[PDB]
């Protein structure tokens, strides 16, 4: 199981340092070099650079297009490799990947799951939770729609899963969208049997890590 | 730097087609070119590397071809779980360097959307807001219109929408509609409905509850 | 490792 993990998503300031820390395991990490790739959202993606492997004493190549403002470390004692973008701007917003290099099958065999960055200098606002009940009016053909609105955080992303992650199948949990304050709004919704809507318990996990808020709520 | 081109930009095909991507270089990079596969939301992943070698695991439908500074990328058969944006990436030299990808979607038959809607919960009321949600799931096409009606007066400004991106199972879409008010408002009107209008629909499906 | 030119 190679395993890969950049740092929680999360705000930086116009001006100030980007810092991100890519977790790893499963591997003898020391022995592959290790990328950091970046997609602004709604964008393509953007290689980075590299740092190399233990051999190599862990020496760098950086794209030109950030020329100058990254660092690419490693910490062996933690399994981590760090990225430092200084100065940010708004060019700079995006999600940022870390992908091993690989060796026969390369380059970025492996990717984490990617990091949103986001460049503002307003403030974070975690979410509200409010359940989405299911109802004679959200009622078809013997299924039930059931779900949670999540409302007035920034910025994004918020994660939400259902009974911990035991449930997956047939869950939306729909792109945000932008509210008039400046705040996101989301609902994830999940069709279930009406005939066991008595006897199983629906909790939506909500977990925003740009501010640290993590909210469960059960579904009645 | 190496400039990756890619085309079409996005494309969509039934179950089954045979689907070509190409991906053209600046100027000649051997074979060391790459093919990702991104779902909205996931990270790229590694299909094909040097030109058409495939990932351990990956379907035999995926293959590709080229050298120099012309490629292409081709699923044999499309099947419903390849729906993506696919990328090609060229590494002969640094900087590495991408296309700009191209988008797979799926066509298929019509789908009605199953309609449920969704009162204020206590919790937001007592907060002084109120919102409702129309949920219409999976349903096709993409293409469908919400109107929302506050005791049969058609509302304007006060709702948001947003759609999600194709399933990889069944090809559907499903679509959110939330009608904002204060509670204030929402405690002066009795019947809240949402009016669907869908290809999949032999006549507008209507969802509504009395306050 | 990596058999790809440009890592090196």
């Amino acid at each position: 199981q190679v395993q890969l993990q950049e740092s929680g998503p999360g705000l930086v300031r116009p001006s100030q340092t980007l810092s991100l820390t890519c977790t790893v395991s499963g591997f003898t990490f020391t022995d592959f070099y290790m990328n950091w790739v970046r997609q602004p959202p709604g964008r393509g993606l953007e290689w980075i650079g590299f740092i190399r492997d233990k051999a190599k004493g862990y020496t760098t190549e950086y794209n030109p297009s950030v020329k100058g403002r990254v660092t690419m470390l490693v910490d062996t004692s933690k399994n981590q490799f760090s990225l430092r973008l200084s100065s940010v701007t708004a060019a700079d917003t995006a999600v940022y990947y870390c992908a091993r290099e690989g060796h026969t099958a390369a380059p970025f065999d492996y990717w984490g799951q990617g990091s949103l960055v986001t460049v503002s200098s307003a403030s974070t606002k975690g979410p509200s939770v409010f359940p989405l009940a299911p109802s004679s009016k959200s009622t078809s053909g013997g299924t039930a729609a059931l779900g949670c609105l999540v409302k007035d955080y920034f910025p994004e992303p918020v994660t939400v899963s259902w009974n911990s992650g035991a449930l997956t199948s047939g869950v939306h949990t729909f792109p945000a969208v932008l509210q008039s304050s400046g705040l996101y709004s989301l609902s994830s919704v999940v069709t279930v049997p009406s005939s066991s809507l008595g006897t199983q318990t629906y909790i939506c996990n909500v977990n925003h890590k740009p501010s640290n808020t993590k909210v469960d709520k059960k579904v009645e | 730097d190496i400039q990756m081109t890619q085309s079409p930009s996005s494309l969509s095909a039934s179950v089954g087609d045979r689907v070509t991507i190409t991906c053209k270089a600046s100027q000649n990079i051997d074979k060391y070119l790459n093919w990702y596969q991104q779902k909205p939301g996931k990270a790229p992943k590694l299909l094909i590397y040097n030109t058409n070698n495939l990932q351990t695991g990956v379907p035999s439908r995926f293959s590709g071809s080229g050298s120099g500074t012309d490629f292409t990328f081709t699923i044999s058969s499309l099947q419903p779980e390849d729906i993506a944006t696919y990328y090609c990436l060229q590494h002969i030299s640094r900087p590495r360097t991408f296309g700009q990808g191209t988008k797979v979607e799926i066509k298929r038959t019509v789908a009605a959307p199953s309609v449920f809607i969704f009162p204020p919960s206590d919790e937001q009321l007592k907060s002084g807001t109120a919102s409702v949600v129309c949920l219409l799931n999976n349903f096709y096409p993409r293409e469908a219109k919400v109107q929302w009606k506050v005791d049969n007066a058609l509302q304007s400004g006060n709702s948001q929408e947003s759609v999600t991106e194709q399933d990889s199972k069944d090809s559907t879409y499903s679509l959110s509609s939330t009608l904002t008010l204060s509670k204030a408002d929402y405690e002066k009107h009795k019947v809240y409905a949402c009016e669907v209008t869908h290809q999949g629909l032999s006549s507008p499906v209507t969802k509504s509850f009395n306050r | 490792g990596t058999s790809s030119p440009s890592a090196d």
